[PDB]
């Protein structure tokens, strides 16, 4: 029947509340799958928001699924295990490391007439899960 | 889809599998299974034993989309696979590099990465390339260098082949190919994949008493120093460096130390980069150890024997050496006490490293720990020194520094290559007594046919651009003179082709998994079966040999290049016992080969038997105790050669370490000492660097593989790295008002390239570094002819200019620049 997960719509804030490059913390889809939304300051592809440049991303690791930790000087994401480093200004890119996945994209629906972001899906595999969705 | 991947049932079949890629020989699992069946969450039922009902914690599992696939067989039924690295592998213990996580995607399917697969024998016909049979192709090639033979003798007929292990190499491959080439043909016109004459990266160390693969990956985690020469090892020998380096950096090993020297004191281990460049490694390192724990030796380029010989002269003027050692188990020590005397303040001046630096890297590695014992300071080596300002004369200087200190034979020492591919070398004596420029000799116009044979010299040779000139000149006067040609026979084709290789023309074959920028050229290329496809064994930079267990089919026709080797003698030889010539017929004997393990038996495990002929194996004489079956049942941590025993109870027994007895490979058993004289860079390489500003470093991205012959197709991998990249001080790239992602050309007196920008804060001023072998900007264009006295080009030794030619939009829209030194 199906061929899709059943992604949940997760409120995460409204964009007006998000400060340039500071990150904010969330879970989805499930309370054990770290997430970050960042403002990232200037306009990226797939960014949403008023200016472009809201994106977000799993924190896990997919090397090894440590959780990685943003870097507000260079808007990456690096993995303190084997030392993988991921660019959020590129959609997850890997810059270098041992992964062989892209850091999964979180999808953000921009609402303009309640500037609310919310999580509706992932774009990529979750570390250390057989589906998105358990 | 991307969201999820297909479980493993819990009865899938498991079988073994190496790495295709690194020295490192990390263990993996293939599972495979009907397309239609999965497995479920619960660890009990799937074959990976884990609970995928709850998020997985970090470091439970390495899996992701791209180490799985679909592969279709012969018989036209789909099986899902999944390659996964072994958790129990000693070797990794289930780490796996981005290089080999990727495996099940660049395995042969119809859709995927692997589409544009040799799957058939494919000519060109004058004019266009077409399919041949194997029948056609045979008849071509073996009438070809049949003709050579009777005509001009074996010097007509030229090799340039893998001698390495692993995917494109291996035991069984390497006899395949040394049989066909110098027992059956007896040509002594072959050069090897990476190196322009039939010649070793290591005569000064071997010559000295001391093979370059003598200790075990456990004595990285039993050092108090390792040093890392001329080595970038998190990107070129990634798991080495993180299951056993980083450990020791970390303190994790100290007990295992202090357990096996209850009365030796353990510091915190710290570690030593002889390298130009300040790479991801030295970050990692200091990220890792602390800035205190790591010493940069940021050397000028090519200054290598300088910096040992000033360190030799130090540690024997300190005392720092063990004097037993040397009077017991040496030659030659008092004579390289003066032939290579350098004083600290001279050591300075050529190196540019500080006195306080080298009188540090001295103190930390040799001077005796509180409890008089030396360090146990582990010395490994790669390309930065192999490929560098004279390959023998650096080994030199660095093999008396770790003789005189005793770090070799004893546990958590050794002075090591690295190693770029696996090992698997197994083949007869190389026929003459010459050393041969084989390119040079290519260029001159010298041979009939060449044969490139698991390697790509077009992306790869030094001074790259003057042989892929002369080549596709060569190949494009056969290519008019087979124009002319209407229903010709095979026979009338080969003597069309001989007569045009009179007239300057070159027959070219490639034996190969894909066309390569080697198609530009070819003739004639055939399809060749990787590991997997065929069963292949091999051992890694500690000398552990596995077997990669085959479970899929190759595409087409592809074959095992031993069996491509058995069809070319067996050809040849039908040839000759046709022509009534039965003793050249009787050259062609001995490759009634069936499969891969046919191969095996004939050359490693016949090597030092009764009745054997002369061989050259990595096994020795009791490589004869390992099978197939034996390995099977070792698993994929195999045995350490040269296997010691083997029983039914105990299976294979093997060799930790080398030289723990100081019985050296030498007339006398001892370890010799060799002068090194310090010239300068060579005339060639100073000349470009007088004329040009940047000095034209190269080597490995940790991503990509070789020649990205599989990263090609890998759309991540073309989204990353579209095009070579050349890492640039900013500084400089201010003043050639260049950015990243703009497009440069890169030239010299030798050739002319092309890479993408990529500005690198670590990079000094006048340095760069350019990624090597690669499929859209080839750097070798702008390295020298220059090589040393065995023909060891100086690869990371050549000066050039930067030209902006102008700014790639789509590079700066899709490609990150950012670091990749992890801080
Ligand atoms: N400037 C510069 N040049 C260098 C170097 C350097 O540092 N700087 N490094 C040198 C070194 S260390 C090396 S190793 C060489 C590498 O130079 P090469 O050996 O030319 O490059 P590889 O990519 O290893 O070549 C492997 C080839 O074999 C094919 N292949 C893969 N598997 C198989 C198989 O099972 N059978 C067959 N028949 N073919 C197969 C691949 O598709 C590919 O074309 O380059 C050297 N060149
Ligand atoms: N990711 C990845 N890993 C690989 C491979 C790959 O293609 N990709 N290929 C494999 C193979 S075949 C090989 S040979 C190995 C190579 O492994 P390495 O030799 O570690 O790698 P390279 O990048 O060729 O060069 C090593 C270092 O030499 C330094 N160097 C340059 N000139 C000098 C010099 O004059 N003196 C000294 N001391 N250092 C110098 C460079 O700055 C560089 O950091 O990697 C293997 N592993
Ligand atoms: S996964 Fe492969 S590329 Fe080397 S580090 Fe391990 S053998
Ligand atoms: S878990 Fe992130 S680099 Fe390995
Ligand atoms: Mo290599």
């Amino acid at each position: 029947l199906r061929t899709t997960l059943q992604y949940p719509a997760t409120q995460v804030s409204v964009a007006k509340n998000l400060k340039a490059n500071e990150p904010v913390s969330f879970t989805y889809p499930d309370t054990s799958s770290p997430c970050v939304a960042v403002k990232l300051g200037s306009p990226v592809p797939g960014g949403v928001g008023p200016n472009n440049d809201i994106v977000a991303y799993s924190v896990l690791c997919t090397h090894m699924g440590c959780p990685t930790s943003y870097d507000k000087s260079s808007k990456t994401f690096k993995c303190p295990c084997h030392f993988t480093e991921f660019d959020a200004e590129k959609a997850g890119q890997m810059i270098c490391g041992q992964a062989t996945e892209n850091l999964p994209r979180v999808l953000l629906r921009y609402d303009e007439a309640s500037d609310a972001l919310t999580a509706v899906g992932v774009d990529g595999l979750i570390y250390g899960r057989q589906a998105n969705v358990i | 889809p991307n969201d999820r991947i297909t479980l493993p049932p819990a009865n899938a079949q498991r079988t073994n599998m190496t790495c295709h890629f690194c020295i490192v020989g990390c263990g993996y699992h293939v599972y495979k299974w009907p397309e239609l069946q999965e497995g479920g969450r619960a660890p009990e039922q799937n074959a990976l034993g884990l609970d995928f009902r709850k998020q997985l914690p970090p470091l439970a599992v390495t899996l992701t989309p791209a180490m799985t696939n679909v592969v279709t067989e012969h018989n036209g039924r789909r099986y899902n696979i999944m390659v996964v690295p072994d958790k129990a592998c000693v070797v990794n213990s289930g780490l796996s590099s981005t290089r080999g996580g990727k495996m099940a995607s660049y395995m042969y399917t119809p859709t995927g990465d692997g589409k544009q697969r040799l799957k058939a024998p494919r000519l060109y016909a004058a004019d266009q390339w077409v399919d041949t049979t194997w029948d056609h192709a045979m008849a071509l090639y073996a009438g070809l260098i049949k003709k050579t033979l009777d005509k001009d003798g074996p010097q007509g007929v030229f090799f340039s082949c893998f001698d390495h292990g692993g995917a494109g190499g291996g035991f069984e491959n390497t006899w395949g190919t040394g049989k066909l080439m110098f027992s059956a043909i007896q040509t002594p016109m072959v050069r090897i994949h990476n190196r322009p004459a039939y010649n070793s990266e290591c005569h000064a160390t071997r010559e000295m008493g001391i093979g370059e693969l003598n200790n075990a990956y456990e004595d990285a985690q039993l050092a108090d120093v390792i040093w890392s020469i001329g080595n970038n090892p998190y990107e070129s020998q990634t798991n080495y460096f993180l299951n056993h380096w980083l450990p020791n950096l970390q303190g994790a090993t100290t007990s295992k130390k202090k357990e096996r020297f209850p009365n030796e004191n353990f510091p915190q281990a710290r570690i030593i980069f002889v390298d130009p460049r300040e790479t991801p490694s030295v970050a990692i390192a200091r990220h890792v150890a602390g800035n205190d724990r790591v010493l940069h030796l940021a050397i000028e380029p090519g200054t290598d024997t300088a910096l040992f010989n000033g360190l030799f002269t130090y540690v024997v003027e300190q005392g720092w050496i063990d004097k037993p050692f040397i009077e017991a188990h040496t030659k030659g020590f008092d004579d390289a006490v003066k032939t290579n005397r350098l004083s600290l303040d001279e050591c300075s001046n050529i190196t540019g490293v500080p006195v306080d630096m080298l009188k540090r890297a001295a103190e930390w590695s040799y001077k005796p720990k509180a409890s008089g014992q030396a360090p146990r300071t582990m010395h490994a080596y790669e390309k930065g020194i192999i490929w560098g300002n004279d390959n023998y004369v650096i080994q030199s200087a660095l093999l008396d520094l770790v003789i005189a200190t005793h770090n070799v034979g004893r546990r958590g020492t050794g002075c090591v290559r690295m190693g770029g591919h696996q090992e698997g070398y197994t083949r007869p004596p190389y026929p003459g007594d010459k050393k041969i420029y084989i390119d040079q000799e290519l260029i001159k116009g010298k041979g009939r046919i060449m044969t490139w044979w698991g390697c790509n010299n077009f992306q790869t040779s030094n001074n790259a651009q003057a042989l892929r000139e002369a080549i596709l000149q060569r190949s494009a006067i056969v290519k008019q003179a087979m124009q002319k040609a209407r229903g010709a026979t095979t026979e009338e084709m080969v003597d069309v082709i001989y007569e045009a290789t009179q007239n300057g023309g070159l027959f070219v074959t490639s034996i190969n998994l894909y066309p390569t920028k080697l198609a530009e050229a070819a003739h004639l290329m055939l399809p060749a079966a990787h590991p997997g496809e065929m069963n292949l064994t091999s051992m890694n930079g500690e000398r552990r040999i596995r077997l990669s267990e085959k479970f899929m089919d190759p595409p087409g026709t592809a074959m095992a290049d031993c069996l491509i080797a058995a069809r070319i003698a067996n050809a040849l030889r039908d040839m000759y016992q046709k022509d009534g010539k039965a003793e050249m017929a009787a050259q062609f004997e001995g490759f009634d080969w069936k499969t891969e393990e046919d191969a095996f038996n004939d050359g490693f495990r016949r090597a030092g038997q009764p009745g054997a002929p002369a061989i050259d194996s990595q096994g020795g004489s009791t490589g004869h105790l390992v099978t197939y079956d034996r390995l099977r049942k070792s698993g994929n941590n195999g045995v350490q050669l040269p296997v010691v025993s083997w029983d039914e109870s105990k299976g294979l027994v093997g060799t930790e370490m080398l030289y723990t007895e100081g019985k050296f490979d030498t007339d006398d058993g001892k370890a010799h000492f060799k002068p090194a004289p310090w010239n300068g860079l060579p005339a060639t390489v100073q000349q470009q660097k007088d004329k040009y500003r940047f000095w034209l470093n190269n080597g490995r991205n940790n991503e990509v593989w070789q020649t990205a012959y599989h990263d090609q197709y890998n759309s991540l991998m073309q989204e990353r790295y579209p095009m070579a990249y050349i890492e640039m001080n900013p500084d400089d790239c201010k003043q050639l008002d260049v950015t990243g992602g703009d497009i440069v050309e890169v030239y010299n007196d030798f050739g002319s390239t092309f890479a993408m920008v990529y500005p690198v804060a670590e990079i000094k001023r006048g340095q760069t570094f350019m990624l090597f072998g690669y499929v859209n900007g080839i750097q070798g264009d702008v390295t020298t002819d220059w090589t040393d006295r065995n023909i060891i080009p100086y690869y990371k030794g050549t000066w050039g200019d930067i030209r902006k030619v102008g700014s790639m939009e789509e590079f700066k829209r899709t490609v990150s620049f950012k670091s990749r030194r992890f801080a």
